[PDB]
RNA sequence: AACGCAGCGAAUUGCGAUAUGUAUUGUGAAUUGCAGAUUUUCGUGAAUCAUCAAAUCUUUGAACGCACAUUGCGCCCUCUGGUAUUCCAGGGGGCAUGCCUGUUUGAGCGUCAUU
RNA sequence: GUUUCAAAGGCCUAAUUUUCUAGGCCACCAUCGAAAGGGAAUCCGGUUAAUAUUCCGGAACCUGGAUAUGGAUUCUUCAC
RNA sequence: UUGACCUCAAAUCAGGUAGGAAUACCCGCUGAACUUAAGCAUAUCAAUAAGCGGAGGAAAAGAAACCAACCGGGAUUGCCUUAGUAACGGCGAGUGAAGCGGCAAAAGCUCAAAUUUGAAAUCUGGCGUCUUCGACGUCCGAGUUGUAAUUUGAAGAAG
């Protein structure tokens, strides 16, 4: 909202770095039964504060 | 200041109600002249110093492993009693000849009955002014009684 | 006897003898290095595509700074490093959380020809 | 022999001497502090025989506490149940009011541990009352093998939960047909008798 | 690369130095792996800083412990961690400390063997 | 509790600008999805190993200089810069409250002796 | 409850020219509360794929530090 | 004019100490109603849930101002019995112990109140030195309005 606090925006600045998909290297790993990034965000269907 | 007026006001408060005979015996203090020639006598036969307790106890080393004599040597001591239990014990058995009581002692009741006792077996007994004139010649802060049994002739 | 004269109706508390103080034992034993250094305060140089093209023309360097850094620090910081004298120092913090620290330097000293030198260009 | 003497003379609370003493005294307690800390004892001859010893760990402190029941303190007194518990200005509190008088110190000064108290003056507001302190942390009585057990760590607050002369009375902690109800432990004799005792052959 | 062994017969002046020299490659490298896809390189150096800073934090306190041995009072980092409960509680003198009239008792009459 | 740290990680698992860890001890050659070394491979030594007694420990929080929808605003000692006991900046160390034991300055015709 | 039936302090000049000590005056009192109230001082032209009263060019202004040149003032003086 | 004493203050004085966390069990305060009585008000649920204060590996209790009426037992704690009993209760619904007896385990003790009075014998801190959870020596302070030794009812003290 333009006039916004340093506590504010240390937190929107994790929110673009932790939304990104699933890189492709670890999928190829030993055990591994993960596929797809579950926790993704958009901005449009939900919100954070 | 708050603690100011407590001790003036205490002053005042103790006065203007009646007080009992038991309490008002106390005003009936030793004067000046009087007084002063007491504590000529008592500044002679007071206890020894903490230096003079270590100069005997080496003569006392000394006398023991060279000569092995006790209860004669570093003759007998001509002392002031004080220690208010102390002090009630030789009036109890007729023992002290002189006794001097202090004023002010913060609760009355510790020496409030010193004057019956000294009454019913017959003893000369005194007060005075100043806890801390009796401290003064007993290495003392305040002392509240101090009495006399020996003397020399 | 014969009391102390004295004017005003007031009673304050009498200033004393405020000693200072003079230990037995340090609390911290070891006094601790410098948390904020030379090389901590700058990290790395900027080489996109934009920071070029101020290189060549504004006669500015780019860096990418640690947080916790005035504008006071990073003119000492850039002056002890690569040697030069720096004219003024503007700053930003990017998006992503991390400081970047827009730096000009004086007409005696190139930017182009120091920026050869450190690494990129 | 000297606090023999005050052991009687303290007995005789209505003569003229006491009753003078009584009404000098409860007049400056009333000017100082509800708390506050005492130089000297006031009763010599009463703190020693609770274990007061006069040297550097032993503290005292002077404490006001107010006379009267309990209130029940609902608004408007409205309960809300039954006529059973409508009651409100004739309730009354279970621990004494030297038990009240012990806590309050301890919160003040939390460092020191409580030993005992006992009872100086009352007036128709207020009574009062003087509760002595122990130092555990102090290196005398550490050292001191006659006040040491005092420094455990599991004489942590007596006066809270009840561990002292005033406490254990009001508990009602006593051998006798009389105490049958409380005696081990209100609560731990209750937990005993109300439970079903099974074992693998019935 | 660097060996802790070899960093400990060292003066003061000469760690001062290779930290110092250490910082300048870990600078040149992360220019490196801008200019680059990958770069482990970088791992190693970063290890050997951390190295050098043990070393010379050891030293130090090691100096503070030598001046202060044989006195009452030390620093608070210094003193035995151990915990809470045990640091407030009583001593093996203490407690053990017993008084005057039951050393007497003990020695009058201990607990003596016997059979049958 | 927040925010960070891996050659390529978003989460989980570890750790704190010494940041998927450093030193110390033990075992004796790995780690592995793809790289890359280091040759350390008859060794004072590989390892996401086990072990754990020396250190580091951002900003917070009982949370402590005063505040705290603020990365707000001060004060003291100390070394280095700009001409500097007083102004500006930088590196380091400190300043909460109650209560106890002692130390040093004190306040009160509360009160004692001496000129 | 926030100035009370509290012993509630911080502001200036020398002394001393070790930089620590002396002068003094004056006195019912924390701290948070407004990105529309109060409030020290910046404008024009240019430039980017996306920023500007914030970068570049050119012209100003305030607050806090230091300080010396010119001018003014001075035989009765702090201008006519 | 100078120095004491008693009460009360101040300091970023020397050195210490208190808070929060977790809460299965343990020690206290505080305190309901649904329900049962085929209704409902004493009663019952319950001296219980929620709320508040405080501990430890255990806690509490404990060396008789006891139980008994026998040919008398002998600190506390728990298990089996006593007993669904003696009592309580719109004597309705319902509630409800303890002594002896048999076992598990057993351990006892300390102050105040007397004068060392031919010697405050006692203790904290400071400074120094050692074999440093301490010991020795020395200098102020605490304290005679009572710190050591001596004695605790089973006794015990002075000759």
């Amino acid at each position: 909202a333009a006039q916004k606090s340093f506590r504010i925006k240390q937190k929107m600045a994790k929110a673009k770095k932790q939304n990104r998909p699933l890189p492709q290297w670890i999928r190829l790993r030993t055990n591994n039964t993960i596929r797809y990034n579950a926790k993704r965000r958009n901005w449009r269907r939900t919100k954070m504060n | 200041p708050e603690y100011v007026r407590l001790q003036r006001q205490k002053k005042i408060l103790s006065i203007r109600l009646k007080v009992p005979p038991s309490i008002a015996q106390f005003q009936n203090t030793l004067d000046r002249n009087t007084a002063a020639e007491t504590f000529k006598l008592l500044k002679k036969y007071s206890p020894e110093t903490a230096a003079e307790k270590k100069e005997r106890l080496t003569k006392e080393a000394a006398a023991i492993a060279e000569g092995k004599t006790k209860q004669e040597a570093s003759p007998k001591p001509y002392v002031v009693k004080y220690g208010l239990n102390h002090v009630v014990s030789l009036i109890e058995n007729k023992k002290a000849k002189l006794v001097l009581i202090a004023n002010d002692v913060d609760p009355i009741e510790l020496v409030i009955f010193l004057p019956a006792l000294c009454k019913k077996m017959g003893v000369p007994y005194a007060i005075v002014k100043g806890k801390a004139r009796l401290g003064t010649l007993v290495n003392q802060k305040t002392s509240a009684v101090a009495a006399l049994t020996e003397v020399r002739e | 006897k014969a009391l102390k004269v004295r004017t005003s109706a007031s009673f304050r508390l009498p200033k004393t003898l405020k000693l200072a103080r003079s230990p037995k034992y340090a609390t911290k034993a070891v006094p601790h290095y410098n948390r904020l250094d030379s090389y901590k305060v700058i990290e790395q140089p900027i080489t996109s595509e934009t920071a070029m093209k101020k290189v060549e023309d504004g006669n500015t360097l780019v860096f990418k700074v640690s947080l916790k850094a005035n504008k006071y620090q990073i003119k000492k910081a850039v002056k002890e490093l690569y040697e030069v004298d720096v004219l003024s120092v503007n700053t930003l913090v990017r998006p992503n959380g991390t400081k970047k620290a827009y730096v000009r330097l004086t007409a005696d000293f190139d930017a182009l020809d120091i920026a050869n030198r450190i690494g990129y260009i | 022999g000297a606090y023999k003497y005050l052991e009687e003379l303290q007995r005789k609370k209505q003569s003229d001497v006491l009753r003078f003493l009584q009404r000098v005294r409860v007049w400056e307690y009333r000017q100082k502090n509800v708390i506050h800390r005492a130089s000297r004892p006031t009763r010599p001859d009463k703190a020693r025989r609770l274990g007061y010893k006069a040297k550097q760990g032993f503290v005292i402190y002077r404490v006001r506490v107010r006379r009267g029941n309990r209130k029940r303190p609902v608004s408007k007194g409205a309960t809300y149940g039954k006529p059973t518990n409508q009651g409100v200005n004739q309730l009354k509190y279970q621990r004494s009011l030297r038990a009240t008088a012990e806590e309050r110190v301890g919160r003040r000064a939390a460092n020191l541990r409580v030993l005992n108290s006992y009872w100086i003056n009352q007036d128709s507001t207020y009574k009062y009352f003087e509760v002595i302190l122990v130092d555990p942390s102090h290196k005398a009585i550490r050292r001191d093998a006659k006040y040491n057990w005092i420094c455990n760590p599991v004489h942590k607050h007596r006066e809270a939960r009840g561990l002292t002369a005033t406490g254990k009375k009001s508990r009602g902690i006593n051998k006798g047909h009389k105490f049958h109800n409380t005696q081990a432990g209100r609560r731990k004799t209750w937990k005993r008798q109300n439970t079903l005792s099974l074992w693998r052959y019935r | 690369g660097i060996k802790a062994y070899e960093l400990r017969t060292k003066s003061k002046d000469q760690l001062e130095q290779q930290l110092v020299e250490l910082k300048k490659e870990l600078a040149e490298l992360k220019v490196q792996k801008l200019s680059r896809p990958s770069l482990p390189k970088i791992n190693t150096v970063r290890k050997n800083i951390a190295r050098v800073l043990t070393v010379i934090s050891q030293n130090q306190r090691q100096a503070v412990r030598e001046l202060y041995k044989g006195k009452k009072y030390q620093p608070k980092d210094l003193r035995a961690k151990k915990t809470r409960a045990l640091r407030r509680a009583l001593t093996k003198f203490e407690a053990s400390q017993v008084t005057e009239k039951q050393r007497k008792k003990q020695i009058a009459f201990p607990q003596r063997k016997y059979a049958i």
